[PDB]
C-alpha cells in the first residue's frame, strides 16, 4: 500500500510536468505574434 | 547497519558456506556545479557502483534510463536489498544484458547493457551485492550502464522514474564499514560534566580531541579550521593513534563513562566501579574495557546460561574461581553488577595478583584471563607469555579485542609491534577493506593520505 | 537420539504409531493454509497501469 | 507504535518537501528555457 | 562556614560524596513542589538519607571543592533524579 | 529517554 501511494504521487508529478511543458510553445507563439504585430 | 536504502518500507548440509560477494561501501556523487537537469542542487545520489569506482564513473552531463559511463570491467553493485526477478538477454537495440531486482523499497530496479551476470533468477540479494559487469552493447569502444527504476515489472516507458531524482529524495546509508579504531584521549563522556563542544556523528575521531569534517580539520571547541590536504600530507598521514597501555592520569573520576552507554545510564555502577578501580590502584578504563568485553558490553552480566562451561559475572567468574571466593556461580550470576564489583575487587585483591595490577592493562587482563600462573609467566617472561603460536585463544588476541566496542585499541609493549608494522601502510586512494577510507568518504572529505586500518 | 528427534521420530513406538495420520493431516493443513495466503498475496499483486 | 507513527509522518513530510523542491527546480528550469528563447 | 538551608519541604533522597571534579558533597531533596533540588560542593552534611525535612531546615555547610580559598555552593534544580544535563532548570529563573 | 546510540564500530 505504501508503494502504491508513492507510485501515485510520482504519476501526479509526471502529469503535472506534462501539462507544464506547454509553456514553451505558448511563449514561442506569443513571441511570434508580437513580432508579427 | 543496513547499507543502501533505509526508507521506512524496507524495515518490515556438511559443506563450507562462503560469504556472499557483498561490498561494504557504495559510490556516491555530490554535484555542486550548475549542470542542472531537474534534480535538486547539492544532493547526494547513490550510484550502483563500488565506492572505489566513484571517481572513475561519469553521469554524462534521450530515453527513460540514465546512462553512467564507466571503464570496461567495473562491477555493478545492487544498492538495495531485494529479490532478483529475471535475468535474460535481448540482442539488438535495447536491454542487451539486463537484470531486474525487486527492491524492498517497493520499486523495481533494472540494470541493462551488461557484460556478464553474477546473480541467478529468484535469488535474494542484499545491499552491496555484486550484480555483474558493465557492457558496451550500445556504443562499442565506450562502456556504460543502462540504469532504470520502475514501480512495475513491465517493459515500457509507462511507469519509469528518473533514477537520479529518485535517489535524491530517498534516505540511504552509503557506508556500512565500522569507523576506524584509534586513540580516544579526549573523546570521553562524563555524565556529571558533559562535554561543551560536539561535532556531527559522521566525523573522524582523531587523537587528542581532533576531528575531520567536510575536508576541514580542527580541534573540539576551536573555531579555527585547517584544510585537510594542507596539514595531512604523505609525510604525515592521517593516523588515528593508539591508547597507551601503561599511562594514566592517576585519578579516577566518578561518572566517567569512557564511551560506554551502560555506565552512562547507571551512574551508581560507574561510581562503584571508580571506587573499586581507585582502591585497586588501576585505571578505571582498563577494568571497564575488560568487563565490557567479558560480558558482551554489559548485556550478559547477569546471565547464568549463556556460557556452556559455566562462566558468569563481570570478569567471567569460573566455577573454580567462584568456589575460591566462597560463593557459587549461580549466586554470582544472580547478583546485580554493583554487588558483583565487590567480588571483582575481592578476586583482584589476591596478593599473587594485586602488586602487578598497577603496572599496566596487560597485567590486569592476564590476571582476569589466566589468573596467577599467567601473571607469574608474564613477570618471568614478558615476551614468552604473549606468543602467537597457534592457540587462537592466547592473551594477544584478548588484548587485541579490548576496547573494540568504543573504538579504543591499546598500544602494549612487546605486543603491538606486529600491529604497528603491518598497519604502517599509507593509502592515497580508496580501498574497499580500509575503514579509514570509508570514514573519510562518510565525513564528506576527500581521500587524504592515511595509514592502513584493516581488520 | 538428537538427530532422530531432529526429524521427530524419537518418540516410543506406540506413540509414533498413534500419531501418524493426524501428523500428516496437520502438515497438509498447514501447507494448505500457507498456500492460501501465498495465493492471496500473489493475486493482490496487480499493476496500476 | 508511537515511534513508528512518528517515523512514518516524518518520512511523508520529507517526501512532500522533496517533491515541492523538485517542482520548484522544474519551474525554474522552465523559466530559464523561456528566457533562452 | 555559612549554613545551607532547604528552602522547600521534602524528602532527602541521597547524601553521598564524589571525589574529584563535580559534586564533592551533594545532597538531593525531593521537594513537595515536584522538583528535585541538589546542593553540591558542601563541607558537611546535617541531614540523613530518607529524612523528611521541612522548609527552613539546615542542610549543611558550604565547601571549596572547586576553587580552594573561595567557598561557594553548587545549586541545581531538576525534574528527575538523574545525574546529567538532560532535565536541568536554571535555579534563578525557576525561583523567579 | 536513555543516553547513548548503537555502536557503529563492530561489537
Ligand atoms: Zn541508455
Ligand atoms: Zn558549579
Amino acid at each position: 500500500d505504501q508503494s502504491r501511494f508513492n507510485s501515485s504521487m510520482n504519476e501526479l508529478a509526471r502529469q503535472q510536468n506534462y501539462q507544464n511543458q506547454t509553456f514553451l510553445i505558448q511563449r514561442q507563439l506569443l513571441q511570434e505574434q508580437m513580432d508579427a504585430e | 547497519g543496513q547499507l543502501g536504502i533505509t526508507s521506512p518500507t524496507t524495515a518490515l548440509d556438511g559443506y563450507r558456506r562462503l560469504r556472499p560477494p557483498v561490498v561494504a561501501n557504495l559510490a556516491t556523487v555530490k554535484f555542486t556545479g550548475s549542470s542542472r537537469n531537474g534534480i535538486v542542487p547539492g544532493s547526494k545520489v547513490m550510484l550502483p557502483f563500488m565506492a572505489a569506482d566513484a571517481g572513475r564513473v561519469r553521469v554524462n552531463s534521450t530515453h527513460a534510463g540514465e546512462d553512467i559511463a564507466a571503464p570496461g570491467g567495473t562491477k555493478v553493485v545492487s544498492y538495495v536489498s531485494g529479490q532478483v526477478i529475471k535475468v535474460t538477454r535481448q540482442k539488438g537495440i535495447g536491454y542487451g544484458r539486463y537484470i531486474t531486482i525487486k527492491g524492498d523499497d517497493g520499486m523495481y530496479h533494472r540494470f541493462a547493457h551488461l557484460s556478464a551476470h553474477n546473480v541467478k533468477q529468484g535469488q535474494r540479494v542484499e545491499a552491496g551485492h555484486v550484480i555483474g559487469l558493465v557492457g558496451d552493447d550500445g556504443s562499442p569502444g565506450s562502456y556504460h550502464l543502462h540504469w532504470e527504476v520502475r514501480d512495475n515489472d513491465g517493459y515500457g516507458a509507462n511507469g519509469t522514474v528518473n533514477p537520479l531524482k529518485y535517489m535524491g529524495g530517498v534516505n540511504f546509508k552509503e557506508s556500512s564499514a565500522p569507523p576506524p579504531q584509534g586513540n580516544t584521549n579526549g573523546w570521553g563522556y562524563n555524565v556529571n560534566n558533559p562535554p561543551t563542544a560536539r561535532v556531527p556523528a559522521n566525523a573522524i575521531k582523531l587523537p587528542n580531541g581532533k576531528f575531520l569534517v567536510n575536508n576541514r580539520t580542527g580541534a573540539l571547541g576551536n573555531p579555527t579550521a585547517r584544510a585537510a590536504s594542507e596539514q595531512y600530507t604523505v609525510g604525515r598521514p592521517v593516523n588515528t593513534g593508539k591508547v597507551s597501555g601503561s599511562s594514566w592520569s592517576g585519578t579516577n573520576d566518578y561518572g566517567e563513562t569512557y564511551g560506554y552507554a551502560y555506565l552512562a545510564n547507571n551512574p551508581e555502577f560507574t561510581k562503584k566501579l571508580a571506587i573499586t578501580a581507585t582502591r585497586l590502584g588501576i585505571s578505571a578504563q582498563w577494568l571497564v574495557d575488560i568487563m565490557a568485553f567479558e560480558t558482551g558490553n554489559f548485556k550478559k552480566a547477569t546471565n547464568w546460561s549463556h556460557s556452556r562451561t559455566g562462566v558468569v559475572g563481570l570478569i567471567g567468574f569460573t566455577p573454580a574461581t567462584a568456589r575460591a571466593l566462597g560463593t557459587t556461580t549461580y549466586a554470582l550470576a544472580k547478583m546485580p553488577p554493583e554487588k558483583q564489583l565487590d567480588y571483582v575487587y575481592k578476586y583482584l585483591s589476591d596478593p599473587q595478583l594485586k602488586p602487578h595490577l598497577s603496572k599496566g592493562v596487560e597485567y590486569v587482563a592476564a590476571s582476569i584471563f589466566g589468573g596467577s600462573p599467567l601473571v607469574r609467566k608474564m613477570v618471568n617472561n614478558r615476551s614468552g607469555a604473549m606468543q602467537r603460536g597457534d592457540g587462537d585463544i592466547n592473551l594477544q588476541n584478548y588484548l587485541k579485542k579490548l576496547g573494540r566496542d568504543v573504538g579504543r585499541r591499546y598500544d602494549i609493549r612487546s605486543m603491538s609491534r606486529a600491529d604497528r608494522l603491518i598497519g604502517s601502510a599509507v593509502h592515497t586512494g580508496f580501498h574497499e577493506g580500509c575503514a579509514t577510507c570509508a570514514a573519510l568518504r562518510s565525513s564528506g572529505s576527500d581521500i587524504v593520505p592515511h595509514n592502513a586500518e584493516f581488520d | 537420539a538428537a538427530e532422530l528427534a531432529k526429524y521427530g521420530l524419537s518418540e516410543p513406538e506406540d506413540v509414533l504409531r498413534k500419531n501418524a495420520a493426524t501428523r500428516r493431516k496437520l502438515v497438509n493443513d498447514t501447507m494448505y493454509q500457507l498456500g492460501t495466503q501465498a495465493e492471496q498475496v500473489r493475486r493482490t499483486q496487480t499493476s496500476g497501469y
